[PDB]
């Protein structure tokens, strides 16, 4: 029952990094600043 | 010969005063009907584009205001 804990506790920390890869993902979907924001320049087109 | 009084020599003097105004605006449209969002022809579009509009406007009042001082002057004859 203890090798079988390490192997649960390898999948839960498998299982939480959810928190370590889509967390961050979420704001790094936001690369999409280079379309909006640079969607924003007509100034230079008036 | 190509006849040019005095209001044509000013307007012939600003065409020759800028080389290519016109057709740099010319090139600098043509360049952003394929590519709008692309730096260094944007700027340089905004730039030409005030550029000419100054122009145009200079020209025209230049042209204007030697139009009105010599009306005045051939009215004054009488």
């Amino acid at each position: 029952k203890a090798q079988e804990e390490n192997m649960k506790t390898t999948l839960q920390t498998l299982t939480q990094k959810y928190s370590n890869a889509n967390s961050l993902y979420d704001n790094l979907v936001k690369v999409l600043s280079s379309t909006i924001s640079s969607s924003l320049e007509t100034a230079k087109s008036f | 010969t190509p006849w040019s009084g005095y209001l044509d020599d000013v307007s012939a003097k600003f065409d020759t005063g800028v080389d290519n105004l016109q057709t740099q605006v010319t090139e600098a449209l043509d360049k952003l009907a394929a590519k709008p969002s692309d730096p260094a022809l944007l700027a340089a579009y905004q730039s030409k584009l005030s550029e000419y509009n100054l122009y145009r406007n200079a020209q025209s009042n230049t042209v204007k205001v030697f139009k009105d001082i010599d009306a005045a002057i051939i009215q004054n004859f009488r």
